[PDB]
């Protein structure tokens, strides 16, 4: 995978 | 991944970024880096700018986000590039 997960990895 | 210490860095978004943050309900002028990243992620999801099939792709040529990042699209996997683009749009408090 989700956008949420990709962004959470970025965070 | 932004380091634990860097996540709590207090920052003041420049005007275009601040406008973006307020459009998804942010209500102050000063934030931690962590908070900025929460609201940015939320913004992208609210505007449905991610590709549904490969969800690391963000398209922003016709959006406010493209104006402030200065790019037509990007990949969420480009961690350094994203941090660079975000830091261009804020002032670190006391720097």
């Amino acid at each position: 995978t989700s956008f949420x997960e990709y962004w959470a990895l970025l965070l | 991944q932004i380091p634990a210490s860097e996540q709590e860095t207090l920052v003041r978004p420049k005007p275009l970024l601040l406008k973006l943050l307020k459009s998804v309900g942010a209500q102050k002028d000063t934030y931690t880096m962590k908070e900025v990243l929460f609201y940015l992620g939320q913004y992208i999801a609210t505007k449905r700018l991610y590709d549904e099939k490969q969800q690391h792709i963000v398209y922003c040529s016709n959006d406010l986000l493209g104006d402030l990042f200065g790019v037509p699209s990007f990949s969420v996997k480009e961690h350094r590039k994203i941090y660079t683009m975000i830091y261009r749009n804020l002032v670190v408090v006391n720097q």
